[PDB]
């Protein structure tokens, strides 16, 4: 029940500034430090830096001090991070952490936000095309079923995909979204099914693009041949 | 600043061997050393604190140990869940610094991936482009070959693929392959194939759909 909710996925142009925040509840925000870290796509995590929600005391990474500003608000429980400047550098997933002290100097970062993903881009949001992956045919003798949705052509990074509006979850694999030449993302999610149950249920994939305010619905109909 | 190695990047194990992840300082931190999971959906956790010490919720399966510069993160009977990046952090000084991260996997039975083919949606070639995908599912382990073929000749370059990370319950893998062509490339074929390549199946494997049949 310690929670720290940070804002939304965004997209920036390079040259600007993006503050993002972290909304704290379930424990007093003035009576704990509260620590920054960034992680690039496939790197290892990065610390900016810690602030003192009291007084408003901050340490930064010197490598972060053109970079990073850190401020709270002590009404709305909520720490900032403002970053200046932009280049394609700064994309990456930012965290906002608690940190507890145990005995005299013992410092961890013991509860993490989900982080914020920000893209660094001059290119405009565009929001997915869903399409359905279905097969031509299934095999009496194949013991699963497969089907999906393709969602392609969006920009940035990233959507979520749930089937049945999360009801469906066994037998899901959503993929790591692929950068095309282009340089717009498209990703696969399918289900699979014991070809017994196949039969049992509809399969409606919801897809959900925050950068664009998308959201789709597509039932990806079930009809196949035999072979 | 304090530079923080893991010698070791990538690790596989059996399911209740005992695993030990490595850290090194570059200089004598003196146990101000923590360790965190990262899941594959990207959610950090605090496991251990000050060298030894366990976080809220942690299992006892999870021990740190290590003095001077060399620290031990020990998994003592290893789960399916525990699939995830540990990562140590120094607090000796300022700045905090890191570890490059070690990756954990299941090494668990040869798994032969089940091969599905999707044809271009017509939704999708009215706008002037055909994806055709290719799903293996569910596989072990995480080599594998995929090749398109369209009226038998290979295809080069026109295809990408992404793979799942291991599953935190049946320790498989899975791999999408798009082809991108044209509509007008694609109306030209009839025959659409990927031949798929994995050590848990007999010979390679193709699955194929023809453009007049479906």
């Amino acid at each position: 029940e310690v929670q720290l909710q940070q804002s939304g996925p965004d997209l920036v142009k390079p040259g600007a500034s993006v503050k993002i925040s972290c909304k704290t509840s379930g424990y007093t925000f003035t009576e704990y430090i509260m620590h920054w870290v960034k992680q690039s796509h496939g790197k290892s995590l990065e610390w900016i830096g810690g602030i003192i929600p009291n007084n408003g005391g901050t340490s930064y990474n010197q490598k972060f001090k053109d970079k990073a500003t850190m401020t709270v608000d002590k009404s709305s429980s909520t720490g900032y991070m403002e970053l200046r400047s932009l280049t394609s550098e700064d994309s990456a997933v930012y965290y906002c952490t608690r940190r507890e002290v145990y005995g005299r100097n013992y410092y961890a970062l013991d509860y993490w936000g989900q982080g914020t993903l920000v893209t660094v881009s001059s290119a405009s949001t565009k929001g997915p095309s869903v399409f359905p992956l279905a097969p031509c045919s299934r095999s009496t003798s194949e013991s699963t079923a497969a089907l999906g949705c393709l969602v392609k052509d969006y920009f940035p990074e990233p959507v979520t995909v749930s089937w049945n509006s999360g009801a469906l979850t066994s037998g899901v694999h959503t993929f790591p979204a692929v950068l095309q030449s282009s340089g717009l993302y498209s990703l696969s999610s399918v289900v699979t099914v014991p070809s017994s149950n196949f039969g049992t249920q509809t399969y409606t994939c919801n897809v959900d693009h925050k950068p664009s305010n998308t959201k789709v619905d597509k039932t990806v109909e079930r009809k196949s041949c035999v072979e | 600043d304090i530079q923080m190695t893991q010698t070791t990047s990538s690790l596989s194990a059996s399911l209740g061997d005992r695993v030990t992840i490595t850290c090194s300082a570059s200089q004598g931190i003196n146990n101000y050393l923590n360790w965190y999971q990262q899941k594959p959906d990207g959610t950090v956790k605090l496991l251990i604190y000050y060298t030894s010490s366990l976080h809220s919720g942690v299992p006892s399966r999870f021990s740190g140990s290590g003095s001077g510069t060399d620290y031990s993160l020990t998994i003592s009977n290893l789960e399916p869940e525990d699939i995830a990046t540990y990562y140590c952090q120094q607090y000796s000084n300022l700045p905090y610094t890191f570890g490059g991260g070690t990756k954990l996997e299941i090494k668990r039975t040869v798994a032969a991936p089940s091969v599905f083919i999707f044809p271009p949606s017509d939704e999708q070639l009215k706008s002037g482009t055909a994806s055709v995908v290719c799903l293996l599912n569910n596989f072990y382990p995480r080599e594998a070959k995929v090749q398109w073929k369209v009226d038998n000749a290979l295809q080069s370059g026109n295809s990408q693929e992404s793979v799942t990370e291991q599953d935190s319950k049946d320790s498989t893998y899975s791999l999408s392959s798009t082809l991108t062509l044209s509509k007008a490339d694609y109306e030209k074929h009839k025959v659409y194939a990927c031949e798929v390549t994995h050590q848990g199946l007999s010979s390679p494997v193709t699955k194929s759909f023809n453009r007049g049949e479906c």
